[PDB]
């Protein structure tokens, strides 16, 4: 098999930067090298074929070049919607082989999260369960600490977090933290508090509610 | 119809020639490339070898062809077909049927050493490679 | 206008055979000089080529798959299929069908990179059973409001396997939507949320409905999210 | 012999603009045996196109070649700053091999008149018996400029040499240095040493002069 | 990776001979030719000669017929070009390019080039004279000053200012060849008129062919 060595594994750069991704093959693949861009939730999209020809509709800031066995993909000035994982692939011979991928991260300015809280729905309580959702919206950088307090008692082991990929327009993240209790435990407490620490906040903030008030 | 041992990359079959190998280059997209490979293996030959290309032919086949190499074919890969097959009596023929360009040569007798050569058919953004290998006796 | 569309179940038990079909439209397989292949992407990892089939029925397999891959083509239905035998948990992956070329060394061959891809289908290898999700509203309120902006959403809880799809107002509302990666709960069931930020002034005039589909369970839920006046 | 004529000798544009270079042959080039080369100062030529339209290996998509017979064209769809260079066409269909005279693709900016400075010879050089008078034209555009030396309002000829910098990468200007070399005896004989400069930025030819010893 | 590496720069007296070498790697040397192209200073590209390593056939541009000859050593994959009776218009950069096996062709596999300089001069360090800032070298709020690096051989000289601390506004000009055969070069810098009485300016002139290092202070008036 022909092995494809793609470099680097991750790439961090700001908007307007020039970025270069390289791919080296373990033997001659001629110029039959493709570059793919895979945005979140999408199939890989063909950008460049024969090492240097742009697919129809690909922006001019994308370009490819070769050097026998060493291939390059260059974005001349990064844009936010360039966020994706990039893959090289030789299509010279079977089996097709892909590079390991380059995950492109967009650096940008700090942005505090918008912090919102959602009590459990009444319909969920009927089924016997209570989920409380804390939302951190459109922040940067990714590092954020979200804790739960119930009647001023710090929670552990009953919450789960999930974070989106960088937004294609403003390169921010969003995070959701879900605190899950039984209906019985939920109705024994009043104050449900989401505690949020983020570099964009001048002080750690509390978003909370009293059960049943709204 | 004369039998041409070679590659027909056009959309029409010739009223004069029939080609052993065919791939309509109009059926593939710009990201595609055609590789068409012909192998002659006889003690002595009496064969028409050629190409039917609806575009440009690179290089000046079959007066000149590319000597194959593990590198991308480049001007310094151009050779005389005479010198590549190393027989002195090669007859060359050219024809045209519409925008299809037909280039042929005739090889008669034996070949001293097994050799190969490539000719390119470029149609706009698409390219098709014809590679012929001709065996010596044995 | 060539289009590739995968189909096949999302859940398979270990040691069974995974089966998927790709339906081609906008062109005929039997008239094409291309090859019809399968590529997979296990969750969070790279791309691996499984094999391909020509319209004659000739097949080409990745030897690293150790004959576990079988590919078929049906030109009368414009379909081609993938069978992967004795699956393990390692075969949980996103599977793509694609059009591409052949291999250098073939006599007369198109050499081309995968250009038309299917959307990808997720197959999960597990002994657990399918379960449809419950859809709960995340109602907007003063506690989800900032300036003239209000956040709302839907909680999609307790389903298996992945994935679910969430749209808002049947696709008419896309700006400001955040559908979070699912999290595997302690129960072995997945849970996720999808949220959207909208003008606060619109909460009394514009209806907001999340459309949740869980194909493995054949469940479709539309949940209207009712704003709270508090 | 197939004479290749490239016109014009100099093209001026800004990044993002389309470049079209011409190469005309005295007779048809056999079988489109035409190549295009790029050369930057101090480097070997780089093959861009061969066979009139085949992009060489590792050359970005934005370069394309076209034409046949006696008329060939190299196009750069969207010029990038690294593309400013000299471009040569070349035919290999008939012996002898021939090259075009070259076209310089250069960065265009607003017209800038030169800053003109004159330096009389140094006391240390005069002790050696020679006098070199230096006149400097600094940071002008375009490159076309004419320098005349006048000694006591007598136009000099054959006793001066000049040299020009490559285009500055930051401000796209040029600078020129012109030395007038006289014997010391001839330098003491005369009084007014004048450097007359003609440039598109100057409405009138400008003279910078000094009096020997003042 | 096809690669041609050429021999180093040469300085030769008029009437002498020079033998240029071009060493190949990354391909089968004996399957191709070698084509020679020359570029006189500031001029265009000129085809010079061609040799087939496969057959030993050659071709020369009519101007160089008889005066230039070629040969190879296949065991070291080196092609040679010998020029006899060098004159001053043989000063140029000479490039080798991988060529066609059967006829004169070249492509994109170029050597880095070999500069041949034909000169009756011998190695000599430069004299460094100041280009002192005066009222005749001011253009508004800025002043020009420099160093005249005169009568050296061969190329190159390097010039810095304040040991590299002063880079902005520096123009070091290409050298010109005087009738004497010696080179002379100017290096200037524009600085604020505000700094003339207060800031010191030194050019650092290095001529490594003669191991001449000269630091020259340039003061106003
Ligand atoms: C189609 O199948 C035949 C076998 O019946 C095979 O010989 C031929 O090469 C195939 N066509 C291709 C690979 O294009």
């Amino acid at each position: 098999d022909i092995q494809m060595t793609q470099s680097p594994a991750t790439l961090s750069a700001s908007v307007g930067d020039r970025v270069t991704i390289t791919c080296r093959a373990s033997q001659s693949i001629s110029i039959w090298l493709a570059w793919y861009q895979q945005k979140p939730g999408e199939a890989p999209k063909l950008l460049i074929y024969k090492a240097s020809s742009l697919q129809s509709g690909v922006p001019s800031r994308f370009s490819g070049s070769a050097s026998g066995t060493k291939f390059s993909l260059t974005i001349s000035s990064l844009q936010p919607d360039d966020f994706a994982t990039f893959y090289c692939q030789q299509y010279h011979s079977y089996p097709y082989t892909f590079g390991q991928g380059t995950k492109l991260e967009i650096k940008r300015t700090v942005a505090a999260p918008s912090v919102f809280i959602f009590p459990p729905s009444d319909e969920q309580l009927k089924s016997g369960t209570a989920s409380v959702v804390c939302l951190l919206n459109n922040f940067y950088p990714r590092e954020a600490k979200v804790q739960w307090k119930v009647d001023n008692a710090l929670q552990s082991g009953n919450s789960q977090e999930s974070v989106t990929e960088q937004d294609s327009k403003d390169s921010t993240y969003s995070l959701s933290s879900t605190l899950t209790l039984s209906k019985a435990d939920y109705e024994k407490h009043k104050v449900y508090a989401c505690e949020v620490t983020h570099q964009g906040l001048s002080s750690p903030v509390t978003k909370s509610f009293n059960r049943g008030e709204c | 119809k004369k039998v041409i041992h070679g590659c027909n990359f056009s959309s029409n079959v010739s009223s004069k020639y029939t080609f052993t190998d065919s791939l309509d280059i109009s059926l593939v997209d710009d990201s595609a490339h055609i590789s068409c490979n012909v192998h002659l293996s006889e003690p002595k030959y009496n064969h028409l070898v050629g190409l039917n290309c609806p575009g440009d032919i690179i290089p000046d086949c079959f007066f000149q062809v590319y000597q194959p190499e593990s590198e991308e074919l480049e001007p310094s890969n151009i050779v005389y077909l005479d010198s590549q097959i190393n027989i002195g009596d090669i007859e060359y023929y050219e024809d045209a049927e519409g925008d299809d360009k037909i280039k042929l040569f005739l090889i008669v007798g034996s070949v001293p050493k097994t050799t190969s050569f490539t000719c390119i058919c470029k149609k706009d953004k698409k390219s098709a490679y014809m590679t012929v290998t001709i065996d010596s006796a044995g | 206008q060539l289009q590739l569309q995968e189909s096949g179940p999302g859940l398979v038990k270990p040691s069974e055979t995974l089966s998927l079909t790709c339906t081609v439209s906008g062109g005929s397989i039997s008239r094409s000089p291309y090859y019809w292949g399968w590529i997979r992407q296990p969750p969070g990892k790279g791309l691996e080529w499984f094999g391909s089939v020509y319209n004659n029925g000739s097949t080409y397999y990745n030897p690293s798959l150790k004959s576990r891959v079988t590919i078929s083509v049906d030109t009368s239905k414009n379909q081609f299929s993938l069978k992967l035998s004795s699956v393990t948990a390692a075969d949980t992956a996103l599977y793509y069908c694609a059009r591409h070329g052949g291999s250098t060394g073939m006599k007369v061959v198109v050499i081309a990179p995968p250009d038309y891809w299917g959307q990808g289908t997720l197959v999960t290898v597990s002994s657990a059973s399918t379960k449809g999700p419950s859809v709960f509203p995340l109602a907007p309120s003063s506690k989800s409001t900032s300036g003239g902006t209000a956040a709302l959403g839907c909680l999609v809880k307790d389903y298996f396997p992945e994935p679910v799809t969430v749209s808002w107002n049947s696709g008419a509302l896309t700006s400001g939507v955040h559908t979070f990666p699912a999290v595997l709960q302690s129960s072995g069931l997945y849970s996720l949320s999808s949220v959207v930020t909208v003008p606060s002034s619109s909460l009394g005039t514009q209806t907001y409905i999340c459309n949740v589909n869980h194909k493995p369970s054949n469940t479709k839920v539309d949940k209207k999210v009712e704003p709270k006046s508090c």
